[PDB]
């Protein structure tokens, strides 16, 4: 259990990002045509478009389930994103397995 | 669509390494399945328990919070052997004491281990679940050289199955979530 404010940090390990094409929650927000891990500024469909800075090799993306936040490429590293949930109840962090 | 409380019974038995970790394939399927269930109806609830380690552990009582559900499976332990009867009893009581009684009651068991129970034992459990209005989906995986296991699990299903509301899926070692996505566990 890790919380930042009232936002739960939810580590999700995937064998492959293709698993999320079949996920009835996460298929709505992922854009599978984009290279490198992204985060969403809002919860519009296909919102995960914003480039996470200096990502660790196995990081696949970040989904904030609520709130709105700053939307810039290569501005925030993973650890800085954890303070801008801005009302998100959950910050989903998708990882490559092993 | 359907309104439903589901308890998922995880196999975190020492077996789950052998045969992607059989633990990891289970976690991914559970993740997609909690996705389908919470997305199809906002008032659906899903709970999670582990069957092996040093005994039956509830990681979460039924909830509609997907984050709580997926978080409580990060960093799963693996070991011991499943306690299937204790798992099902605890799953049925959790469903009995659901908040919204308008919810249908469903248990999902991932049977990834040898099944160390007689047919008669499992039929009795299956008949009690039926009298308690609980449906059962069984995922049979990891044939640890037990032609005995598949038979015993189909006998459990027969005793419970009602209105074709209960299902079994046998998956070969040679894509767990791809398989289930087209099976009624998903549909």
């Amino acid at each position: 259990e890790e919380f930042v404010g009232d936002m739960r940090i939810v580590n999700v390990n995937l064998s492959n990002i293709d698993i999320l094409k079949k996920h009835e929650t996460f298929k709505k927000y992922f854009d599978f045509t984009l290279t490198g891990p992204r985060y969403n500024g809002n919860i519009a469909e296909f919102a995960m478009i914003w480039k996470i800075k200096n990502p660790p090799l196995n990081l696949l993306g970040v989904f904030f389930d609520d709130g709105t936040r700053d939307d810039e490429d290569d501005k925030y590293i993973l650890e800085e994103l954890k303070q801008i949930g801005n009302g998100a109840k959950n910050m989903y962090i998708f990882w490559q397995y092993e | 669509p359907v309104l439903e409380a589901t308890m998922i019974c995880i196999d975190n038995s020492e077996w789950m390494r052998n045969g992607p970790s059989r633990l990891q394939a289970q976690t991914e399927a559970v993740n997609l399945l909690c996705g389908a269930k919470t997305q199809s109806n906002p008032e659906n609830t899903v709970g999670i328990l582990t069957m092996a380690g040093k005994g039956v552990r509830v990681l979460t009582t039924p909830t509609s919070d997907l984050g709580k559900i997926l978080a409580c499976m990060h960093g799963l332990d693996v070991g011991g052997e499943i306690n299937l009867t204790a798992a099902i009893q605890i799953a049925q009581l959790a469903l009995k004491h659901r908040q919204n009684k308008n919810q249908r009651q469903r248990i999902i068991v991932f049977a990834g281990s040898p099944i160390k129970y007689e047919k008669k034992a499992l039929e009795i459990v299956g008949k009690r679940l039926k009298k308690n209005s609980v449906s059962l989906d069984i995922v049979n995986f990891g044939e640890d050289d037990d032609e005995e296991k598949p038979q015993k699990l189909e006998a459990l299903l027969t005793a419970v199955n009602n209105n074709d509301g209960s299902h079994i899926v046998h998956v070969p070692s040679g894509a767990l979530s791809d398989v289930l996505l087209s099976t009624p566990v998903f549909t």
